[PDB]
């Protein structure tokens, strides 16, 4: 079938799903029950940012479901599309609000979930000076662990932020990639509707620091379209239910890129079979310049690696400290004295090491 | 209480000066014709010999059932319709058989030279001429010998152009519809015409596409192709259209007609020295050139030259008492401008000795030393501005911005801009294929066409772009139609937000453009007939397969037939804001406007409202979406 019927197919999936897990919260928690999600300002954020209104209690949380309807219009037209794409997004909100509701803990480790709003507040800073060049939101599975650890080191060696969502937590795992907030890959959860709690993250930055107010949609998704540089990259087989979120990103602004053949869209929905090309494109796609230093090194040069915690038994040399005399020092000089490009190692080296 | 005569306010403005001034329009002699005989209206009036005149009824059942030799309603309907093709046909083919004698006699230190060497490399290769270490003026040559004899062959397989896909040709071949010399199928629909031949409307209209189809894939292509070849590429470019163009204090040297190459050579000599000064000499600013019809179209597509109006408006332009010199070539002229041009100071001067006209000045182009012809007669309007009257000038202070310059080479280079480096393939049209499967544009229509009378001037052209645009169906014009849309102001960037739905207004946006795009002359319509072709290759499907639709919301010339026929023949949908002579026809209603489908994939519409021609043209091509599968 066709993109169009494609992402129907896929919303009307995820409003079904999301009202059987709203039927069981009403069914074992009563329509009073507080749902919430954890330390965050706007309750549940997208339906704040498209309705502007609060989500406090299991009742509400029922109401919330004719947002997802309306949302729906099963006319072939593309403004058509990207409200389905939205119904998607509030609904997959509304299974998270859900799960909460449903388990006192919902998330297992490594995953974390819902973002804290610090962490949003704490990532806010590092956009707007460029630190973060993009946000680089993964989903799906990957042929092999040895491609998803390549991609992931490589987007993280670029400072982008990478969420991931789906079979690629368990694959970067095996790939020894170095998961953390710090380490700027945030691995969020192995259900779809995971993908919500990042484009959380742009919803949230646009009231944060766009100060764009609920309820203004249109406001919203041009923040997030304009300055939040997101892109996702589904890999293995596409559903109808992740497409249909793929129609939710691109309403966001965000382009979506993917190794199955799809139907393109240009600057919007592209197709890289390439894995050694894909974070290239993926940059391009969403106007990221990386501003290489290139310097001659063979151990990877990132943010990510700030505030590392190299710990006794991890570490093979140490200096200064209550252990050994260690300084440094910036001279001024004339000409004469300074070398240009020479480095001298007098002493001994790691190598002498045993 | 009266009908509106235009929706242009700088056209109306002239009506009632020409009123003041006591001048005849096309208007007023429409009015005078009064009620048109329905026999010919409905097409059982035949004078194919003289038997007759005979006139069978247009309703069966009722009144005089066969003519003279035994013809019936839908014999002679047919034949009608035939005639019309062949004649249409034959405007294309002398045009483009010009293009291709200019191309024979191109030389380096020459009058007429080869610009595009990279398109002529390409040309070459599709008519079998070698390009390896040879002078281009050789190659230019040998390619001029080969597209002649496209005009003429009587033995061996014609050449046709590579975007034309196999399955098209295969399917024209087993339906006895393919292609063969341009001249030769115009001499086959005239003698099976003749009184005593064919008496069969399927086997009538099925000669009609066959001759069609050396209009829009041979004549018009080589037209095309070998007019880029000789005078540039067209490239995005921007002009002024209107009557508004005109300058009270320059000399004003309005070009209309069809031919190119002596609106090209006009443009060279008003950068003459000598002609520069000899208006200064006059009393006037500068040359202000400007254009009109289709040869307005492929000045203002090469080189920005400002566009003075569309077909209706050509009497109206003398009306404002600014035109000096009025050079006109062949078709679309209308005589009453050598009537027109005796109450004005207006000069109308003849050129072509294809197309005299009684009471005008005739100057012949010479084709030896075209440029030195070019000066004598722009030399001669340069003069003629020593007895304008300027009191009584009325240009109405009324023009609009435009984009133009959307060849196929063009359109491709701009889809470009929106292509990663990293996946996607350079200079194909997959961006356009690549919208049009994902829905993203419900379609691609083609808005081609005149000015009739019958329809208020420029009013089915808008309403029906406006509508199209708003659907999400990118438009493409040519000819008046494209320049009705320049002078109302569609073909502007800022035309998308404006006009054009969610989806275009996005591709508008991406690749920067506006949402109509003006693809050139009429003999130009073979760049949408290319562009469509190269969409359906890429996608490994027929045209016929593609949500793709033709549009001629006011037409009238014998050409506007033969272009919808071959656009109908090559798969292409098209829709008719003029109904055509086969009213009385009832076998030829159901063949054009039904059987048709069965045979060539697409079928004619006659919807003379455009609200309900675009609501009719959206619902086809989602059908034809939802058979592909899109
Ligand atoms: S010749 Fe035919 S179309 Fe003309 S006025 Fe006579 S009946 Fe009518
Ligand atoms: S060909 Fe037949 S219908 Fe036509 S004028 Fe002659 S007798 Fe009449
Ligand atoms: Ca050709
Ligand atoms: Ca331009
Ligand atoms: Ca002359
Ligand atoms: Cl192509």
């Amino acid at each position: 079938m066709n993109l169009f019927q494609t992402v129907f197919t896929g919303s009307k999936q995820a409003l079904a799903a999301a009202e059987g897990i709203v039927k069981q919260a009403v069914d074992e928690k009563g329509r009073d029950y507080k749902v919430a999600f954890p330390d965050t300002a706007y309750s549940l954020p997208v339906i704040f940012a498209a309705t502007g209104k609060k989500i406090t209690n299991v009742g509400e949380l029922e109401g919330a479901l004719d947002i997802v309807r309306s949302l729906i219009v099963e006319e072939e037209m593309l403004d058509k599309l990207l409200n389905s794409g939205l119904a998607t997004a509030v609904a997959a909100e509304i299974i998270e609000a859900a799960k909460y509701v449903l388990s006192d803990a919902p998330y297992a480790e490594p995953c974390v979930g819902f973002i804290s709003d610090p962490i949003i507040r704490s990532l806010g800073v590092p956009l707007v000076t460029g630190d973060i060049p993009g946000v680089a939101v993964i989903l799906g599975e990957c042929p092999d662990s040895e491609t998803a650890a390549k991609i992931i080191k490589d987007y993280q060696s670029k400072g982008l932020l990478t969420c991931l969502v789906g079979k690629v937590i368990d694959q970067a795992i095996e790939g020894k990639v170095k998961m953390g907030l710090d380490l700027r890959v945030i691995p969020l959860g192995y259900d779809v509707t995971s993908v919500i709690h990042v484009v959380t993250i742009a919803i949230r930055a646009a009231l944060i620091f766009g100060g764009i107010k609920g309820g203004q949609l249109n406001d919203i998704l041009k923040y997030t379209a304009e300055r939040v540089p997101a892109f996702v990259n589904a890999f293995g087989p596409l559903s109808e239910l992740v497409v249909s979120a793929g129609a939710g990103a691109i309403a966001l602004g965000f382009p979506v890129l993917t190794d199955q053949v799809v139907p393109e869209v240009p600057t919007l929905l592209l197709t890289q079979k390439d894995y050694d090309k894909m974070v290239k494109t993926s940059l391009e796609a969403r106007n990221i310049k990386i501003k290489i230093t290139e310097i001659p090194i063979p151990v990877s040069f990132a943010a990510a690696f700030e505030g590392e915690r190299i710990r006794k038994n991890d570490m093979l040399a140490e200096f200064g400290g209550n252990k050994t005399k260690a300084w440094e020092l910036v001279m001024c000089a004339d000409q004469g004295e300074v070398e240009d490009h020479k480095i001298e190692v007098i002493g001994p080296d790691i190598d002498t090491i045993d | 209480e009266e009908k509106a005569k235009s929706i242009d306010q700088a056209t109306l403005q002239l009506l009632d000066k020409a009123k003041q001034d006591g001048v005849e329009t096309v208007w007023d002699r429409k009015a005078d014709m009064k009620v048109q005989c329905g026999f010919g209206s409905a097409g059982v009036c035949c004078r194919n010999c003289s038997m007759g005149p005979c006139r069978v009824s247009p309703v069966p059942g009722k009144g005089v059932e066969r003519g003279i030799c035994g013809a019936t309603a839908d014999v002679i309907v047919s034949r009608n319709f035939a005639r019309m093709v062949a004649a249409g046909t034959a405007a294309h083919s002398d045009h483009g058989r010009s293009i291709a004698l200019s191309l024979y006699h191109t030389s380096k230190d020459g009058d007429i030279k080869v610009k595009d060497e990279n398109k002529l490399k390409e040309v070459a290769k599709s008519f079998n001429v070698e390009t390896e270490g040879r002078d281009i003026y050789d190659i230019a040559h040998d390619v001029a010998k080969e597209g002649l004899s496209n005009y003429g062959k009587q033995l061996g397989e014609v050449t046709l152009p590579p975007s034309l896909p196999e399955k098209r040709k295969e399917l024209w071949r087993k339906l006895g519809v393919y292609p063969r010399a341009v001249d030769r199928e115009i001499a086959a629909v005239m003698h099976s015409t003749h009184i005593g031949c064919n008496a069969d409307a399927e086997a009538m209209i099925k000669m009609s596409m066959r001759c069609s189809l050396t209009d829009g894939w041979m004549g018009s292509f080589m037209g095309t192709e070998f007019s880029d070849i000789m005078f540039g590429t067209p490239h995005s470019i921007d002009t002024e259209a209107n009557l508004g163009v005109l300058e009270k204090n320059s000399v004003n040297v309005v070009l209309h007609g069809h031919e190119p190459l002596l609106s090209e050579m006009v443009v060279e000599a008003a950068s003459d020295p000598e002609l520069v000064e000899l208006a200064k000499s006059v009393g006037a600013d500068g040359i202000n050139l400007c254009g009109m019809c289709c040869t307005g179209n492929e000045v203002s597509m090469r080189h920005g030259i400002k566009i003075a109006g569309n077909f209706m408006q050509q009497e109206l332009a003398v009306v404002t008492g600014a035109v000096d010199g009025l050079i006109v070539d062949v078709q679309c002229i209308m005589p009453a401008l050598a009537k027109l041009s005796k109450s004005y100071h207006t000069k109308f001067i003849t050129t072509s000795p294809k197309a005299h006209i009684t009471d005008s000045i005739y100057m012949e182009f010479d084709e030896e030393n075209p440029l030195d012809s070019a000066k004598k007669i722009l030399k001669e309007a340069i003069l003629n501005f020593k007895n304008r009257d300027q009191s009584k000038v009325m240009i109405p202070e009324l023009k609009c911005k435009a984009i133009l310059g959307y060849s196929v080479e063009e359109i491709i280079n701009k889809l470009d801009k929106v292509v990663n480096t990293q996946i996607g393939p350079m200079q194909t049209v997959k961006p356009l294929a690549d919208v049009l499967v994902s829905g993203v544009l419900r379609g691609a229509a083609a808005v081609v066409g005149c000015n009739n009378p019958k329809v208020v001037q420029d009013s089915a052209h808008i309403e029906t772009i406006k509508g199209l645009i708003k659907n999400d169906v990118i438009v493409v014009v040519t000819g008046c139609a494209a320049q009705a849309a320049a002078k109302y102001g569609l073909l502007q960037k800022e035309a998308a937000e404006k006009y054009a739905g969610p989806g275009l207004a996005t591709v508008c946006k991406l690749v920067d453009i506006p949402p109509v795009l003006h693809m050139g002359s009429c003999v130009d319509i073979s760049r949408i007939l290319d562009l469509v072709g190269r969409v359906a290759n890429l996608l490994g499907v027929d045209m016929s397969d593609l949500p793709v639709a033709g549009v001629a919301p006011e037409w009238m010339s014998e050409k506007a037939v033969a272009i919808g026929t071959y656009v109908v023949t090559s798969g292409i949908d098209t829709w008719l804001g003029v109904a055509p002579p086969v009213t009385g026809g009832p076998e030829v209603v159901d063949i054009l406007t039904n059987k048709m489908e069965d045979w060539v994939g697409a079928k004619f519409f006659i919807e003379t409202d455009p609200h309900k021609a675009v609501e009719q043209i959206v619902n086809r091509m989602n059908e034809k979406r939802k058979k592909l599968g899109i």
